[PDB]
C-alpha cells in the first residue's frame, strides 16, 4: 500500500501514530489523509487527458510528530543504494523522488525545508499555518495550500465587530503557537478600538498523568481571575490534550456565561466534544476551513480498527483537510504536464530536474471542483474559511456553519442565526463602560481607552459632541444654559416699566405733589404785599420753591431704558437740589435762635460780625461742599450702566444707574443727614418760646417725615426684596420731597387764603417785637 | 601570508570546527552562495582553537602519545552554506558520499567532535541534524534557553551561560530593592521574545508583575516606537527592563533623547551594557541609572604574542614552502592592523575551554593513566557522551563541570554606570553566585537628594475602600475611598451608591445610618431663659392691674380713663401669655394659630393709648370751638367705638393674610449634616408686614400728636410718657429686623419670641408704671 512503481514518484510525510514509531496510539487522521493522496494518484492515472501514458507512483513514510525528521529526507535524496554524493553544484542530480508533500506540524516543516533548500526540491504543506513560513529568503522551495494565521485573526476580529464586543480575555498556551498567536491578536486589536482585560498562560500538561499541587493552584487562580472580571468573551490559543484539566477545573466552580472563541487546533475535536457536562457553559464558536465534498471517495476509503470506531465521526467531519492534499497532488500533476510539453494525446519523455518543476508550479492555474488553484507570490492558495458553532443534539452534525470568510476580500459574509444561552435569545453583551446620556462628558479611568465615567456639566457650560466630548465648552456671550443642556437659552433684562402698578402709584403721588407746589407758586406770588410772604426772607423763598419743581420734573428720568444720557442726571441733577433745600431750612433755624440769642449773648462782636456776612454766604459754603463731594463721587466711580443677575431666576437681569448700590447711595446721604439734624436741634430750641410766624412747628414736623423715610429704607434694604430696589428708592425719593411741599409751605398757603389775622400789617408789627 | 593553508592537520583523532570566517555582501539554481568579505573575529577564534590544540599536543599528562588534529570551515552566518560541511563531517572515512541507514551504529564518521557555531540561529539548525547521529557538539557563543531541552538536543553542550541566569538575577535584584511595579520591553528578534517569555513567569512566581509587556521594532530601514513609550509613560513606572540587541536599544535611546523623557532606572542585558555606540550617544546622561550583570571569567594572556609570532612566521617564505609539503582565500592578504582591533576579546577563552573539555572526555574514555595507555579499537563518537555529563575539566586553573542539561556554571558581577565628565565608567556594586549580595552605600542615583527611586503597588485594599484592578496579568489594585456621600455596599462591584435621604454617613463608610428630627425643644437653655422672663413679664403687668382697679375712682386714674385703662392693661397680659405658642415640636394648629393670635390683642391695646394721645391733641393744637366739641364727644362711648373699629380692621387684615399665604410646616434636610430640620416656613415679610400694619399706624399716630406738646410747667405731663413709650415700640421692631435675618436658622423661632417680651416691657415702663409709682406714693404725697 505504501509503494507503487512508476515513471515519476512522489513523497509523503504523514503522522499515523502520535502520542520507534510503532509504539504510540493510532491516529486515523494520518490514515485518511494518506488515502486521499493515494486516491488522487490513482484518479490521475485513470484519466486519459491530463498525462497520456506517463504514470505516477508514491513513496509514503511515517513521521511520528516531531520524532523522526532526518531519515526520510536522506532517504528521498539518494540516487540508489543509499548513496548521496556531496558536491558544490546539484544542477544535474537526479533525486529518487520529484516532490515532497510536506508534513503537518510547523516545526517539522521548517526542519525539512532547511534541508531541502539546498537542492530546491518543491514541498507543499497542508496543515501548517505561521507567518514565518512566508519568508521566501529562508524557504525558497516551500508552498502551502491553506491560508495563514492573520486570516484567522481577521475573521475573529470581524466576528467581534459584527456583534458589539470590546472587552475580552485572552488565554494562551506555553509554546510558540500560543505566544505568536496571542502577540498577533494583540497587535491586531490595538488598531480596532477593542480592549483586552488581561492575559494568562495555561500550565502545560497532558492527559493520563499526575499533576503537582502548584499547577492546581495556578489553575484555581486563573479560574478565579476569570470569575472576577466583567469581560465575558474568552479567546483561547492552545492545542488539544491540554484543556481537559482546565475545563474540569472551571466546571468544579460555578462559572457560567461566556463566549469561547477557539482556534483551528481545537475547533473540531471529538474527544473534548464528548464531555456532556460542557453543554452548560455558553456558546462555542470556532474557526475552521471550509469542506468540499469529493465525489467517489467513501467507496475507496471504506473498501483500521480506529477508523471503524469513529466511522460516524469521520462521516460527519474529516472532509476539511483532504481537499488540501487532493489539490496539491493535482497541482504537481498539472505542473509536470506543462513542463513536459505534452499534448492532448502525445507525450515526450525527458529528464526532469526537481529545480525545474518549481518554476512551473509557481504559475499553475486551473479549476478543481469549482475552485481556482493559483499560487500567490508568497506561496499560498486562497480557500474560504468558516465559523462553526458547536451543536450538542446528535440528530444533526456536531459542527454547524454560521458564516463564511473570503480571503481575497477580508470580509465576513452570509451570517446565519446562532442559538445563544441568554434568557430570550438575545445577543450576549460585553462592554466595559456604559454609554453616556445626553449632555454628559467623559471622564477617563484607567489605561484602557474603552473604559470611562459619565460626568454631568454645570450651568453655563454646553457640551458639543462635534467637538471634544471630554470637556464641555463654556456658553459665551449673553447665552445661558443649565444642567444637562447642550444648547443655551440667552437671557433677559428689565427696567422700570409703564404698566407696572408701583410706577403708576408713584406717578399719582408725585403728580399731586407737583400740582400743590404750582398752586402755591401763584399764591406766594400775587400776594407780595402781605407780611407772611415778606416774613419768609423775601425773594429767597421763591428760589426755594422753583428748585422743587425741577426735582419732580426729574421723576421721569427714572423710567425708561438706562443709559449714560439719563444716568448722568440721576447722579448730578437730582441730588443737587436736595442739599440746598434742607440747608435753607437749617440756616433758617439759625436765624430764629442765633440772630437774637448770640446778638444778646455775644453782642460784643456778633452784632457787627454777622451784619456784613449774612446767612446767604454761609449757605453758599454748604453748597460749595456739595459740588466738591459730588465731583469726587463721579470721579471715584463711572457713568457706565451697571448690570446685575436676578436671584429669582437666571432668565432675568437688572440694569440701573451706577449709584444703585446702597454704599454709593449713602455717599450723598451723609451731609444731608447732618444738615437735617442740626436744623432739627435749632428748631426745637425755639419751638414755642418764639412765635416769629409759627415756623418752628412745621420745621420739626417735616424733619420727622424725612427721618422715618430714611431709617425705613435702610432697614428694609438690609433684607432686600428681589427686583424692588429701583421702585423703593423712587418711592422714598418722591416721599421725602413731599415732606417739603406739604410740610413747609402748604400750611403757609392756608394763612394767606383763610385768616387775615396775620395779613394785617399792624398785627405782624406787634408779633415781630415779641 | 599562508594562514589559509593551516586549517587542516592530521592526527589519530580529528576535531571539526565552524566559525564565521567570512561574510557575503534570489535563488534560481541549486548552488552554494559565495562569501568574500573578510571578518577578523572568525580568524581570531580559529587561531585560538589552534593554540588550544597545539598546547594539548605539547603536554604529556593529557592524551600521552596520541596526536590531535582539526578541520576548520566557514559558515557565513547562513544555514545554506553551513549545512554542506556539516553533511561532510558525517561521511564514510576516505569517501565523498553519505549513506542513509535506519539508525546510527552503522556509520563511520570522519570526525570525533565539533566545536559548534557562535550563533543560536545556526545552533538550532545544526543541532537537530547532529542529534540523529549522536555526534557531540560543543558551542562557545550560543546562549538560548530553548537549547537546554534534552528531548530535541541530546548531544549539545555549551561553555557560555544560558539566558535564564541573568534574568533570575535581575528578578532577585528587583525583589530585594522592593520594586513590584515595573515595565518589561524586549526586541523583536527571538532574543527578546524568549527573554520576555522567561521573565514573565519568573516575575509572576516572585510577587513582581508587569504594567506593560511590549516589543521594540527593529531598525529594518519609527512610528511604532512612539506608541510603545506612550504606554510606558501612562503607567507611572520608575523602573524599565530592556532585553534587546544593540540596534534596537540604540534606536530607542536616540528617540528618547531627541524628545524629552523623565529619567528612569533601566535594567540592561549584556548586549548593550558594554557597547560604545550607546555610551557615546550625546545627551545620554539625562536618562537616569543604568545597572546590569556582567559575567566573570579569565582571559588568555599569551594570545596576543602568539598571534604576533604566528603572523611573523607566516610572513616567512621558507615556512610556506615547508608548509605545503581554500575555505578562506580572503585571509591571506591581511595585516596586523586588520586584527589588532580585537586581540582582547572575551570569548577566545570560551573556545579554549571547549577544546579542553572534549580532550579530557577522550582521556577518560580511553582509560589512559599517566604516560602510556591501552591499545584498543578506535573510540566511536557516541561513546564520549557517557563521560561528558558530570565532567570536571581544568582550564586555566579554574575547575569547570558540565550539568545534566549540558550547561556550565559561572558567577556574575553587578555593574553600574557612573559619569565623570562625559565618559561613562563601569563600577561594581554587587555579586551573584546563587544569591544576590548587594552594596547600597556606593550607588549614586539620579534623584535630587540621592535617594532610592520607588515603584510600588498595593495588593490588598484596606477594609473601607473600593479596589480597581490594574496590571497586564491583573495582580495589583488601586484603592479609592468614596467620599462622605455613599456606602461601601460590596467589596466587588466597584461603585459607591449614594446614601439614603434620611441617612448620614462620613467618608469611608460601610453604610449610611439614620438621622434625628431637629427643632428647638421646650427644655433648651434659650427657652428656659425666655420663659423665666415671661414670669417677670406677667408679674409686673398684673400688679398694675392690682392698682388701677383699686384706685378706680381717684382723680389721677380718672384722667387716665379708669375702665379704659384696665381693658388695655388686661389685654397686654394676654399677648404676653401668647408667647408660649412658638417653641417645641411644630403642629399645624400652632403654625396657623401663631401670628394672627399674637398681634390681634396689641391693636386691641394700642387703641387705648391712642385715645389718650388724641385727647391731648384736641386741646393743645385745635381751636376752641372744635376743642369743646371733641372734648364732650370723645369722653363718651366714642372711646369704645374706636376700639371696636380697630378690632374689626385687625381681624379683616389677618383673615386676608391667612387666606393669602397660610403658614405651613416644612422639613429641611441638607441645612445641617446629621439632623433633619422640621420648622414652620413663612413668605418673606409679606405676612410680617401685613400683620404689623395696624400697630405700626396707631403707634405713629400717637407719636406725632404728643411729641410736640409743651411740658407742663412744674408738673408731670401726660405727653411725655406716650412719646417715650411709642419710640420704645419703634426701636424694638426696627432693631430686630437685621437680627432675625442674620441669626441661626433653628433659633429663628426663638427671636420672634423676644420681640413681644421686649416690646411689652417697655410699654409697662413708659405709660402705666409712672401712674403706679405715683399711686403707691399718693397717700404720702398728700
Amino acid at each position: 500500500d505504501f509503494y507503487l512503481p512508476g515513471d515519476y514518484l512522489l513523497g509523503g510525510l504523514f503522522s499515523l501514530h502520535a502520542n520507534m514509531c510503532k509504539e504510540y496510539e493510532v491516529k486515523v487522521i494520518g490514515y485518511n489523509l494518506m488515502q486521499a493522496m493515494r486516491f488522487a494518484v490513482e484518479e490521475i492515472n485513470n484519466d486519459s487527458s491530463l498525462l497520456p501514458g506517463v504514470l505516477l507512483g508514491y513513496e509514503i513514510v511515517d513521521v511520528c510528530y516531531i520524532s523522526n525528521n532526518v531519515q526520510p529526507v536522506l532517504y528521498f535524496l539518494a540516487h540508489e543504494d543509499n548513496l548521496l554524493p556531496i558536491q558544490e553544484d546539484y544542477s544535474n542530480y537526479i533525486s529518487r523522488v520529484v516532490a515532497v508533500i510536506g508534513p503537518d506540524n510547523s516545526e517539522s516543516v521548517m526542519t525539512v525545508a532547511n534541508f531541502l533548500s539546498l537542492f530546491l526540491l518543491p514541498q507543499i504543506t497542508y496543515s501548517a499555518i505561521s507567518d514565518e513560513l512566508r519568508d521566501k529568503v529562508r524557504f525558497p522551495a516551500l508552498l502551502r495550500t491553506t491560508p495563514s494565521a492573520d486570516h484567522h485573526i481577521e475573521a475573529m476580529v470581524q466576528l467581534m465587530l459584527h456583534f458589539r464586543w470590546n472587552w475580552i480575555i485572552v488565554l494562551v498556551s506555553s509554546d510558540t503557537y500560543g505566544r505568536d498567536n496571542g502577540q498577533l491578536l494583540g497587535e491586531r486589536v490595538a488598531r480596532r478600538d477593542i480592549c483586552i482585560a488581561f492575559q494568562e498562560t495555561l500550565p502545560t500538561l497532558q492527559p493520563n498523568q499526575n499533576m503537582t499541587s502548584e499547577e492546581r493552584q495556578r489553575l484555581v487562580t486563573i479560574v478565579d481571575k476569570l470569575q472576577q472580571s466583567t469581560a465575558r468573551v474568552v479567546v483561547v490559543f492552545s492545542p488539544d490534550l491540554t484543556l481537559y484539566h482546565f475545563f474540569n477545573e472551571v466546571l468544579r466552580q460555578n462559572f457560567t456565561g461566556a463566549v469561547w472563541i477557539a482556534s483551528e487546533s481545537w475547533a473540531i475535536d471529538p474527544v473534548l466534544h464528548n464531555l456532556t457536562e460542557l453543554r452548560h457553559l455558553g456558546t462555542f464558536l470556532g474557526i475552521t476551513i471550509q469542506s468540499v465534498p469529493i465525489p467517489g471517495f467513501s467507496e475507496f476509503r471504506e473498501w483500521l480498527n480506529a477508523t471503524l470506531s469513529f466511522n460516524t465521526i469521520l462521516r460527519l467531519s474529516g472532509e476539511r483537510v483532504v481537499y488540501s492534499v487532493y489539490s496539491a497532488v493535482y497541482a504537481v500533476a498539472h505542473a509536470l504536464h506543462s513542463l513536459l510539453g505534452c499534448d492532448k494525446s502525445t507525450c515526450t519523455k525527458r529528464v526532469v530536474y526537481p529545480w525545474q518543476l518549481l518554476e512551473e508550479i509557481w504559475k499553475v492555474n486551473f479549476t478543481l471542483l469549482d475552485h481556482q488553484i493559483f499560487f500567490d507570490p508568497q506561496g499560498d492558495v486562497a480557500l474560504h474559511l468558516e465559523i462553526v458553532q458547536w451543536q450538542w443534539d446528535r440528530s444533526q452534525n456536531p459542527f454547524q456553519s454560521v458564516a463564511s470568510y473570503y480571503p481575497l476580500q477580508r470580509q465576513l459574509k452570509n451570517i446565519q442565526d446562532i442559538s445563544w444561552h441568554t434568557i430570550n435569545n438575545t445577543i450576549p453583551m460585553s462592554m466595559c463602560s456604559k454609554r453616556c446620556q445626553s449632555g454628559q462628558k467623559k471622564k477617563p479611568v484607567g489605561i484602557h481607552v474603552c473604559c470611562f465615567e459619565c460626568i454631568d456639566c454645570l450651568p453655563g457650560t454646553f457640551l458639543n459632541h462635534t467637538e471634544d466630548e471630554y470637556e464641555c465648552q463654556a456658553c459665551p456671550n449673553n447665552e445661558w444654559s443649565y444642567q444637562s443642556e447642550t444648547s443655551c437659552f440667552k437671557r433677559q433684562l428689565v427696567f422700570l416699566e409703564w404698566h407696572e402698578a408701583p410706577t403708576i402709584a408713584v406717578a399719582l403721588l408725585a403728580a399731586l405733589g407737583f400740582l400743590s407746589t404750582l398752586a402755591i407758586l401763584v399764591i406766594f406770588w400775587r400776594h407780595f404785599q402781605t407780611p407772611i410772604v415778606r416774613s419768609a426772607g423775601g425773594p429767597m423763598c421763591f428760589l426755594m420753591l422753583t428748585l422743587l419743581l425741577v426735582a419732580y420734573m426729574v421723576v421721569p428720568v427714572y423710567v425708561g431704558p438706562p443709559k449714560v444720557s439719563t444716568c448722568l442726571c440721576r447722579q448730578a441733577l437730582f441730588p443737587l437740589c436736595f442739599t440746598i433745600c434742607i440747608s435753607c431750612i437749617a440756616v433758617r433755624s439759625f436765624q430764629i435762635v442765633c440772630a437774637f440769642k448770640m446778638a444778646s449773648r455775644f453782642p460784643r462782636a456778633y452784632s457787627y460780625w454777622v451784619r456784613y456776612q449774612g446767612p446767604y454766604v454761609s449757605m453758599a459754603f454748604i453748597t460749595v461742599l456739595k459740588m466738591v463731594i459730588v465731583v469726587i463721587g463721579m470721579l471715584a466711580t463711572g457713568l457706565s450702566p451697571t448690570t446685575r443677575t436676578d436671584p429669582d431666576d437666571p432668565k432675568i437681569t437688572i440694569v440701573s444707574c451706577n449709584p444703585n448700590y446702597r454704599n454709593s447711595l449713602l455717599f450723598n446721604t451723609s451731609l444731608d443727614l447732618l444738615l437735617s439734624v442740626v436744623g432739627f436741634s435749632f428748631a426745637y430750641m425755639g419751638k414755642e418760646l418764639p412765635t416769629n410766624y409759627n415756623e418752628a412747628k412745621f420745621i420739626t414736623l417735616s424733619m420727622t417725615f424725612y427721618f422715618t423715610s430714611s431709617v425705613s429704607l435702610c432697614t428694609f434694604m438690609s433684607a432686600y426684596s428681589g427686583v424692588l430696589v429701583t421702585i423703593v428708592d423712587l418711592l422714598v425719593t418722591v416721599l421725602n420731597l413731599l415732606a417739603i411741599s406739604l410740610g413747609y409751605f402748604g400750611p403757609k398757603c392756608y394763612m394767606i387764603l383763610f385768616y387775615p389775622e396775620r395779613n394785617t400789617p399792624a398785627y405782624f408789627n406787634s408779633m415781630i417785637q415779641g | 601570508l599562508c594562514l589559509s593553508q593551516q586549517l587542516r592537520m592530521k592526527g589519530d583523532y580529528v576535531l571539526g570546527g565552524l566559525f564565521p570566517l567570512g561574510e557575503a555582501e534570489s535563488r534560481t539554481r541549486p548552488s552554494s552562495p559565495v562569501c568574500t568579505r573578510f571578518s577578523s573575529n572568525g580568524l581570531l577564534w580559529a587561531l585560538a582553537m589552534k593554540m588550544a590544540v597545539e598546547e594539548i599536543n605539547n603536554k604529556s599528562d593529557l592524551l600521552p602519545g596520541l596526536r590531535l588534529g582539526y578541520d576548520l570551515f566557514d559558515t557565513c552566518s547562513e544555514p545554506v552554506v553551513a549545512m554542506k560541511p556539516s553533511l561532510m563531517f558525517l561521511a564514510k572515512a576516505g569517501s565523498r558520499d553519505i549513506a542513509a541507514y535506519c539508525n546510527y551504529t552503522q556509520y563511520q564518521p570522519r570526525v570525533l567532535a565539533v566545536i559548534g557555531p557562535h550563533s543560536s540561529e545556526l545552533a538550532m539548525v545544526t543541532g537537530k541534524f547532529f542529534s540523529f547521529f549522536l555526534m557531540p557538539q560543543v558551542s562557545y557563543g550560543a546562549s538560548m534557553e530553548l537549547l537546554s531541552a534534552r528531548e530535541t538536543f541530546p548531544s549539545f553542550f555549551r561553555t557560555v551561560p544560558s539566558d535564564r541566569v541573568q534574568l533570575t538575577a535581575a528578578a532577585e535584584l528587583l525583589q530585594e530593592f522592593g520594586w513590584n511595579w515595573v515595565a518589561a520591553l524586549g526586541s523583536d528578534d527571538e532574543y527578546g521574545r524568549q527573554g520576555l517569555s522567561i521573565f514573565s513567569a519568573l516575575a509572576a512566581a516572585r510577587g513582581i508583575c508587569i504594567a506593560h509587556e511590549g516589543l521594540v521594532p527593529l531598525p529594518r530601514a519609527l512610528g511604532k516606537v512612539q506608541d510603545v513609550l506612550h504606554q510606558v509613560n501612562q503607567s507611572s513606572v520608575q523602573v524599565v527592563l530592556l532585553f534587546a540587541s544593540v540596534h534596537a536599544a540604540h534606536a530607542l535611546f536616540n528617540y528618547s533623547i531627541s524628545s524629552r523623557l523623565s529619567p528612569k532606572v533601566w535594567v540592561a542585558s549584556e548586549a548593550w551594557l558594554t557597547s560604545d555606540l550607546v555610551m557615546g550617544l550625546p545627551g545620554m546622561a539625562q536618562m537616569g541609572t543604568v545597572l546590569g550583570f556582567l559575567q566573570r571569567g579569565a582571559q588568555l594572556h599569551e594570545f596576543p604574542q602568539y598571534v604576533k609570532t604566528h603572523l611573523a612566521l607566516a610572513t616567512d617564505p621558507a615556512f610556506c614552502s615547508a608548509l605545503g609539503e581554500q575555505r578562506c582565500p580572503q585571509c591571506d592578504c591581511i595585516t596586523l592592523q586588520n586584527v589588532s582591533a580585537g586581540l582582547n576579546h572575551h570569548q577566545t577563552f570560551s573556545v579554549y575551554a571547549a577544546v579542553y573539555s572534549v580532550a579530557q572526555a577522550l582521556h577518560n574514555t580511553l582509560q589512559c593513566n599517566a604516560s602510556g595507555c591501552p591499545a584498543q579499537d578506535p573510540v566511536k563518537p557516541w561513546q564520549l557522551l557517557e563521560n561528558m555529563y558530570n565532567l570536571t575539566f581544568h582550564v586555566g586553573g579554574l575547575p569547570l563541570r558540565f550539568d545534566s542539561s549540558g550547561n556550565v556554571d559561572m558567577e556574575y558581577d553587578l555593574k553600574l554606570w557612573v559619569w565623570q565628565g562625559s565618559v561613562p565608567r563601569l563600577h561594581d556594586v554587587g555579586r551573584f553566585n546563587g544569591s544576590l549580595r548587594t552594596e547600597r552605600l556606593k550607588i549614586r542615583w539620579h534623584t535630587s537628594d540621592n535617594q532610592k527611586p520607588v515603584s510600588r503597588c498595593s495588593r490588598q485594599c484596606q477594609e473601607g475602600q473600593v479596589r480597581r484592578v490594574k496590571g497586564f496579568h491583573s495582580c495589583c489594585y488601586d484603592c479609592v475611598d468614596c467620599e462622605a456621600g455613599s456606602y461601601r455596599q460590596n467589596p466587588d462591584d466597584i461603585a459607591c451608591t449614594f446614601c439614603g435621604q434620611d441617612e448620614w454617613s462620613p467618608e469611608r463608610s460601610t453604610r449610611c445610618f439614620r438621622r434625628r428630627s431637629r427643632f428647638l425643644a421646650w427644655g433648651e437653655p434659650a427657652v428656659l431663659l425666655l420663659l423665666l422672663l415671661l414670669s417677670l413679664a406677667l408679674g409686673l403687668v398684673l400688679a398694675a392691674l392690682g392698682l388701677f382697679v383699686h384706685h378706680r375712682d381717684s382723680p389721677l386714674v380718672q384722667a387716665s380713663g379708669g375702665p379704659l385703662a384696665c381693658f388695655g392693661l388686661v389685654c397686654l397680659g394676654l399677648v404676653c401669655l401668647s408667647v408660649l405658642l412658638f417653641p417645641g415640636q411644630p403642629s399645624p394648629a400652632r403654625c396657623l394659630a401663631q401670628q394672627p393670635l399674637s398681634h390681634l390683642p396689641l391693636t386691641g391695646c394700642l387703641s387705648t393709648l391712642f385715645l389718650q394721645a388724641a385727647e391731648i391733641f384736641v386741646e393743645s393744637e385745635l381751636p376752641l370751638s372744635w376743642a369743646d366739641r371733641l372734648s364732650g364727644c370723645l369722653r363718651g362711648p366714642w372711646a369704645w367705638l374706636v376700639v371696636l373699629l380697630a378690632m374689626l380692621v385687625e381681624v379683616a387684615l389677618c383673615t386676608w393674610y391667612l387666606v393669602a399665604f397660610p403658614p405651613e410646616v416644612v422639613t429641611d434636610w441638607h441645612m445641617l449634616p446629621t439632623e433633619a430640620l422640621v420648622h414652620c416656613r413663612t413668605r418673606s415679610w409679606v405676612s410680617f408686614g401685613l400683620a404689623h400694619a395696624t400697630n405700626a399706624t396707631l403707634a405713629f399716630l400717637c407719636f406725632l400728636g404728643t411729641f410736640l406738646v409743651r411740658s407742663q410747667p412744674g408738673c408731670y405731663n401726660r405727653a411725655r410718657g406716650l412719646t417715650f413709650a411709642m419710640l420704645a415700640y419703634f426701636i424694638t421692631w426696627v432693631s430686630f429686623v437685621p437680627l432675625l435675618a442674620n441669626v441661626q436658622v433653628v433659633l429663628r423661632p426663638a427671636v420672634q419670641m423676644g420681640a413681644l417680651l421686649l416690646c411689652v416691657l417697655g410699654i409697662l415702663a413708659a405709660f402705666h408704671l409712672p401712674r403706679c409709682y405715683l399711686l403707691m406714693r399718693q397717700p404720702g404725697l398728700n
